[PDB]
């Protein structure tokens, strides 16, 4: 199975400035040229939010504020700038194959 | 214009069963598979499976493959997850999920009693 | 297009 690992495991950042998430995959989640990783937000008592589709792809309904990138095994997920409504916790996620696995997720604090 | 509307929280006793359920509306279930995710606040997010509805082929994660059945019906528009032999393990938020992976129940709270 | 690409079909 894939097994996705993600850094850091929280973090604090000034509001207006930049943050990157990054989501190892322990193996490559590629197939027929495209990457199959998916990034979500979620808010204490809600259901995940996607964020971005096949590791670059902006969901509709969200700013474009957040972006992703990467391929292979290396993923991941820019805010710019944070926002006070982005704290939250990340997932990425792969649906490349079965059985599909999350990372352990990155919890964002604005200080 | 997509909803998954989820079932109300339960309590469960340890060795019983319960099923959960997912009413679609705005989209016909047929035209893709539902999806379930089970979240503990240590273990995290994980998928159990997902059915074809139109259909019924299912498949699970090999970790649920003895403790969910997924089933659907396409007339009401509904999926169901059945935990069997519910053990603490099993408490957790349940979610359904589709149209690829892009739209999301509410959740569903099982907590296991002692 | 998440429909399509946010799993591998």
């Amino acid at each position: 199975d894939i097994v996705l690992t993600q850094s850091p495991a929280s973090l604090a950042v000034s509001l207006g400035q930049r943050a990157t998430i990054s989501c190892k995959a322990s193996q490559s989640v590629d197939h027929d040229g495209d990457s199959y990783m998916n990034w979500f937000q979620q808010k204490p008592g809600q259901s995940p939010k996607l964020l971005i589709y096949a590791a670059s792809n902006l969901e509709s309904g969200i700013p474009a504020r957040f972006s992703g990138s990467g391929s292979g095994t290396d993923f991941t997920l820019n805010i710019h700038p944070v926002e006070e409504e982005d704290a939250a916790t990340y997932y990425c996620q792969q649906t490349n194959e079965d059985p599909y696995t999350f990372g352990g997720g990155t919890k964002l604090e604005i200080k | 214009q997509v909803q998954l509307q989820q079932s109300g929280d339960e309590l469960v006793k340890p060795g019983a069963s319960v099923k959960l359920s997912c009413t679609v509306s705005g989209f016909n279930i047929k035209d893709d598979f539902i999806h379930w995710m089970k979240q503990r606040p240590e273990q995290g997010l994980e998928w159990i499976g997902r059915i074809d509805p139109a259909n019924g082929y299912t498949k699970y994660a090999p970790k649920f493959q003895d403790k969910a059945t997924m089933t659907a019906d396409t007339s009401s528009n509904t999926a169901y997850l059945q935990l069997s032999s519910l053990a603490s393990e099993d408490a957790a938020v349940y979610y359904c999920a589709t149209y690829g992976v892009a739209y999301w129940g509410q959740g569903t709270l099982v907590t296991v009693s002692a | 297009n998440a429909y399509n690409m946010s799993i591998r079909r």
